[PDB]
């Protein structure tokens, strides 16, 4: 078996995670207890759905998951909610005091003194496993604990684990919904140290999700939950292919592999479509052609950038549900002659097409229709450098006066660190540059 | 004009 | 006319 | 007897195999049970060319399933005729390749190559007279085309004097699963020059634009491809496995449309064109056969062949027809078209006629041309290559598993140099 | 008629200029007439796209075209692929030809054809232009050379 | 053999074909599915003039069916005998031509003509010894004129050896669609002289005063009229049809009919006139028959032929007749009437007798008169087309799509002379 273990850090990583495992379970047909009555097979069946789940003695299955936060709150939400049986009490793992959204709380102080026992945790998992690929973990930017315990935790994994794959899923910080000023140094500092220990990173622009559900879903004010149902569809639509039975990206060696040219430029672009409200789910079904469109619209992005000010160095079209291949291939081909693709001279103007037959589940009672068809596309593309770009302007605005740098260097961290940070983010807008 | 390269390219040859 | 600019072109090449 | 052992690798090796096999096991009157329940005599005089016999009349393929993951041979077992191979012959990996010819080539299919090359033994030695090998796969993938070429290089180490066929599945942009294909697919080419002697170019191109134009197949799969790659190598392997005028074998077909040793590279063909399920009521005549079969439309390689010139030609005829009227059709051809056949290879066009025609057809016609227009195949592969290649876009995949850049250099060369062999032989 | 004429002219004087860099075949020297146009005219349309098409990719037109056209079929087949010669031109390139239909090869000649090949023609010599200036009066060329 | 394809172009062209080949193969004992169940082997000694023989004893009409818009087709698919057609030959456009004859010949008809052309060719190349074409069409309309033009044109270029024959139908205010009727037809009418060596003048006027006034029907449709010319069709076809005196074929026709090469418009009638479904109970006598296949009520154009003179006459009788009665009261009817006959074309009234009657008939005559009288068919287009174009009414819509005035000018001009010509030969 070719076993994942997902990570969960932080309030956003936990609340994103809980939203993942639902639509999980929902799309296995697990119950809120963890029982599977469908599962006529006491033995391997499909054993497809074993990369996330681990069958227990008792016919349960649970989640190969782990969830990290400094703070009790937002675990102590999952131990009372409806998967409150799904998870194993050892994987719920809580401290007594925040970062106070501070990077070096969060990495130096408070991080140093939990590490050890999430690393235990994640070692008994590990060896549970048979044949583990990997670890997906789930982060914010702008938070302490997402930003200062993830670095600290993506070094330590690197060293017990230094063959095993590493996907990130980050959430960048957006104005509307952000809690701190600090957001800026958070996410170049955290940014930084998890680099070099990232294979591939899906970042995930709360103001990209914000707008979709305004525009798409006709909700006013969107509230965390849901954006996380959106987010925890994106996810799924990339981890789909790892789940089930399928031809494209059956690990995540192939992601790296059909994603990432270059190891430092390892943030693909995700595109989600279609995203419908559920008082609409009665209207005319959208065509192929209509959903692969949607993939090279702005307006249907997972981060705020024009991909037609940059170009392509790779491009996966991951489908679900009720698509032929070769209504794919005639909308790639309708698609090639109408839009402005600029493809990087060295690298094939190829697509990369999954299939997967399983329909999109929807959470009952959500926002979102239930959909016949689907499309995820994963785009490496240098327009991504705009998401870097409006960062490292607010963290100049305010570095230049060191504004808030005093709380950092409360808590042992040299001055220094923020320039170092900030120099290798001036070297990745670079490496887009030369690229693009 | 074109009568006059065919002359230049006569006195060329 | 565009025809004579390639005529001039032709021309300074062989002279 | 005459003995061929059946190589599939990868996922697109194992399911066209998997059809080709379904196909030949219904034309010899054998169950997914192996067992026989036919009505003539002429569909078990040559069965044991690729099936064994066993216990209790039971007709066993002599077939290798290998993949570098599970999941599509656990497919194959599951499917129509899943239970007529022999379960030893299942070989398999847990890693995956990944789609990276490096990892086929050097890491995980190297781990796993000794554990085919023993059942290739255990099935060669319970041959009378072994001819050679098939191998089915894909050269756009990781485990098809880099564990297939490593597998390939092995069986001619340890077979040095049987012949090495393969039914090579070319990539295309139209059909595309990643980027990295042009790279899986001119390492691999540069593998297939040197160690077989007969490869069947099937271009993913072709094949979809067979269903799309030709068959009305608004939305082409697999399935549809797959069909008609299964009827092709039905036609193609006719002559192995049915008595017939001529009583061929590997050898005799290599020797007769290989020239020279590196352009062993055919353009097969196939007519009536049929779709999957779709009866053809009108049974063709001779002549439109003929006409149909020679048309750039019914090749499965994307090439023109009027572009080029034939080497060699073999033309397979199956069912009840008049052998006079196929000869005055094939010398019709060749008299109208002349200039497209080379003049000092004197009477390079063979013709076959086999009595039993393929499944829900009464007559059907099967081409393999060695065309000097096969090159264009080669330059559209090489163009894709190097659009890449002088970025070094993607080379950290195969350099991650200890590639040098100099093996895609070479590669490169040996691709362009057999390019301008075709040329060469077309002037 | 006037503006026909007008044009008509316009585009002799450029095949005129275009044959003293690249000599015309004998076969379309016969034809070359500053009313070739005028009336349809099928035979001179074959040649002139022959020698313009050689001019700008030989090689391209070694593997796109039967040459010489020998029977009524290879003739239709000259228009056809002259056809999608042209729009991969005009694709390739972006030259916003318009309406480049089957019914500029199947009865050129008139205002519209002249037009076009006019057009064409200009891109041809645009080409060769290129060529040239990457490779590098008449009057005071010729008195100094004497 | 002696083949013939079969061309119908445009909405008229296709209802008029389709009625042409329910009325022949019911006379060849032929089915809707292309089976025969006749009981005389004369329905099967000709059968190759215009049917193919396809696998299991099915006849094949040797016919193409051209349109700009499916609708006509369609129609035809759905149709009786729409299922005896060879797939393959329904050739169609989408844009229609919009009445327009320079959509037909310049822009839509030209951008399917090609397609046509390579149906008429695979029809062609199967023949062994085709004698010509045949096309029906309508003058009136875009795509049977304009198109219709434009193919007679393209296969005088492709077959120059070969002849032409047209069932042409000639547009009338009383039976119009469109006020542009008389442009199509000036401008087909130029391209018919040059192009064709047989032309049939079917006058819609004419069809319709028959239905009227001698078959008593107070409102004809296009269906009344294409029985009349469906009977014509097949009355004029016979002697190539079936065995008889005269093995005729459409050059010895021609030959017989045109002493000019201009001179080929003919003036065909019919007798006895008969409507849809009306038994006539009494078969006529020969004398009967003669005096009504030369009466003005019985042509199928809308001229006197006392305003004029015959060039050449064929007279085609059909049914167990004395031949010698047959022979009396055609020279009866010439020495009569020798005045309307010219007297330097000696004997030039050819009579042939066949002893296949039509259905429903047990005696007919048909009559195809060269006449000089003629002119005034094209007289009265003429001053239809002057009327307008002196204004310049409607030229917005052929000028659109890219003519000059100045063929218009041509076509009226080459008309004129044409009228001037059969005048000449009158006195």
């Amino acid at each position: 078996m070719r076993e994942c273990i997902s990570i969960h850090v932080g309030q956003a990583g936990v609340q994103i995670g809980n939203a993942c495992w639902e639509l999980y379970c929902l799309e296995h047909g697990i119950q809120p207890d963890g029982q599977m009555p469908s599962d006529k097979t006491i033995g391997g069946g499909d054993d497809s759905f074993n990369t996330f789940f681990s069958e227990t003695g008792a016919g349960k299955h649970v989640p190969r998951a782990v969830f990290v936060d400094l703070e009790p709150t937002v675990i102590d939400e999952v131990r009372t909610g409806t998967y409150r049986q799904l998870f194993h009490p050892e994987q719920l793992i809580t401290g007594k005091e925040d970062a106070a959204n501070n990077y070096a709380r969060g990495h130096y102080t408070i991080g140093k003194e939990i590490i050890d026992l999430v690393l235990d945790r994640i070692r008994k998992l590990a060896d549970q496993c048979t044949g583990l690929q990997g670890f997906s973990v789930f982060h914010s930017f702008g938070g302490g604990t997402g930003s200062g315990f993830t670095s600290l935790l993506m070094e330590r994994l690197s060293v017990d684990y230094g063959k095993k794959s590493k996907l990130e899923f980050s959430i960048y910080p957006a104005p509307q919904v952000s809690t701190a000023v600090v957001e800026p140094y958070n996410s170049i500092l955290t940014t930084h140290t998890t680099l070099e220990h990232s294979d591939c990173a899906f970042m995930v622009d709360n103001e990209a999700i914000y707008d979709i559900c305004r525009r798409n879903l006709d909700i006013e004010r969107p509230t965390y939950t849901n954006l996380n149902r959106l987010i925890g569809q994106i996810v799924s639509s990339i981890t789909a292919s790892l789940r089930f039975d399928g031809a494209l990206n059956v690990d995540l060696t192939e992601f790296q592999t059909n994603l990432v040219p270059y190891p430092r430029a390892h943030f693909p672009l995700a595109t989600y479509a279609p995203v419908i409200s559920a008082e609409k789910a009665y209207h005319e079904q959208l065509s192929v052609a209509e959903i692969t469109n949607a993939c090279f619209e702005p307006a249907n992005q997972m981060v705020k950038c024009d991909p037609r000010h940059g170009k392509y160095m790779a491009c996966c079209l991951l489908y679900r549900g009720d698509v032929v291949p070769k209504d794919v291939n005639a909308a790639i081909a309708t698609i090639k002659t109408k839009r402005t693709i600029q493809f990087v001279d060295w690298c094939p103007t190829g697509f990369k097409v999954g299939i997967n037959y399983e329909p999109p589940t929807v959470v009952p009672g959500g926002d979102l229709a239930k959909v016949q068809r689907a499309v995820c596309m994963l785009s490496n593309t240098t327009a991504i450098a705009e998401a870097w770009a409006r960062l490292d302007h607010k963290f100049d605005l305010m570095y230049a006066k060191r504004a808030f740098v005093h709380w950092y260097v409360g808590e042992g961290m040299e001055e220094g660190e923020f320039s170092e940070a900030r120099e290798d983010m001036a070297a990745l807008e670079k490496d887009y540059e030369e690229v693009g | 004009s074109v009568a006059d390269y065919a002359e230049l390219f006569k006195t060329l040859e | 006319d565009d025809i004579q600019y390639l005529l001039h072109l032709e021309a300074m090449r062989r002279f | 007897m005459r003995e061929i052992v059946h190589i599939q690798a990868g996922q697109c090796g194992n399911q066209i195999g998997a059809k080709f096999w379904e196909v030949i096991s219904d034309e010899h009157g054998i169950d997914p049970t192996g067992s026989y329940h036919g009505d003539s005599d002429l569909q078990l005089e040559r069965i044991n060319v690729y099936y064994n016999e066993a216990a209790g009349n039971k007709y066993v393929p002599r077939a290798i399933l290998v993949d570098l993951e599970p999941g599509t041979m656990d497919s194959v077992r599951s499917g129509p005729f899943g239970q007529i191979f022999r379960p030893d012959n299942f070989v398999f990996g847990q890693s995956g390749a990944g789609n990276n010819w490096a990892k086929g080539h050097y890491t995980e299919g190297a781990e796993l190559v000794d554990s085919v090359l023993d059942v290739v033994r255990k099935e060669s030695e319970s041959c009378d007279c072994l001819q050679g090998f098939q191998l089915t796969h894909s050269l756009g993938g990781g485990t098809g085309s880099g564990m297939g070429t490593l597998l390939i290089s092995k069986i001619r180490e340890e077979y040095p004097d049987r012949i090495m066929n393969t039914f090579s599945v070319v990539p295309s942009p139209k059909v595309s699963d990643t980027v990295v294909e042009p790279y899986n697919a001119t390492l691999s080419v540069h593998q297939l020059v040197e160690n077989t002697d007969e490869t069947y170019c099937i271009d993913n191109e072709a094949l979809y634009d067979i269903c799309f134009r030709t068959l009305k197949l608004t939305t082409p799969t697999y399935g549809d491809l797959n069909h008609l790659v299964s009827a092709t190598m039905s036609g193609v392997t006719t002559c192995l496995r049915f008595p017939g005028q001529l009583n061929a074998d590997l050898r005799k077909l290599a020797v007769n449309m290989v020239p020279f040793p590196r352009l062993h590279f055919f353009m097969p063909g196939f007519a009536p064109l049929t779709s999957r399920g779709s009866q053809q009521y009108r049974a063709l005549t001779v002549p439109e056969l003929t006409q149909q079969m020679f048309d750039a439309k019914n090749m499965m390689a994307a090439c023109d062949p009027r572009h080029g010139r034939y080497l060699t030609v073999a033309a397979v005829f199956r069912g009840r027809m008049s052998m006079k009227e196929v000869d005055e059709q094939m010398l019709n051809v060749q008299n109208k078209n002349s200039s497209y056949f080379v003049e000092w290879i004197p009477n390079n066009v063979k013709t076959a006629v086999c009595d039993i025609p393929p499944r829900g057809l009464k007559m059907s016609a099967t081409f393999i041309g060695n065309s000097t227009a096969i090159q264009e195949l080669f330059k559209r592969i090489s163009e894709q290559f190097t659009a890449m290649f002088r970025r070094k876009a993607f080379l950290h995949w195969y350099t991650g598993e200890g590639m040098d850049e100099m093996e895609f250099t070479e590669a490169e060369s040996n691709m362009n140099d057999l390019v301008s062999e075709y040329q060469q032989y077309q002037d | 008629k006037a503006e026909e004429k007008e044009q008509s002219e316009k585009l002799h004087r450029k095949l005129q200029g275009l044959a003293l860099v690249h000599p015309l075949p004998d076969e379309l020297r016969k034809l070359i007439a500053w009313d070739m146009f005028l009336k349809p005219n099928q035979v001179a349309f074959v040649h002139v796209m022959h020698y313009l098409f050689r001019l700008l990719d030989p090689a391209e037109f070694k593997r796109r075209f039967f040459w010489p056209i020998t029977d009524k079929k290879s003739e239709a087949n000259f228009r056809s692929s002259t056809v999608e010669y042209l729009k991969h031109l005009n694709e390739k390139h972006q030259l916003h030809w318009a309406n480049i239909k089957s019914y500029l090869v199947v009865m050129p000649g008139g205002m519209r054809f002249i037009n076009f090949l006019l057009e064409f023609v200009g891109f041809v010599i645009q080409e060769l232009i290129k060529q040239r200036e990457k490779s590098l009066s008449a009057k005071v060329m010729a008195r100094q050379n004497a």
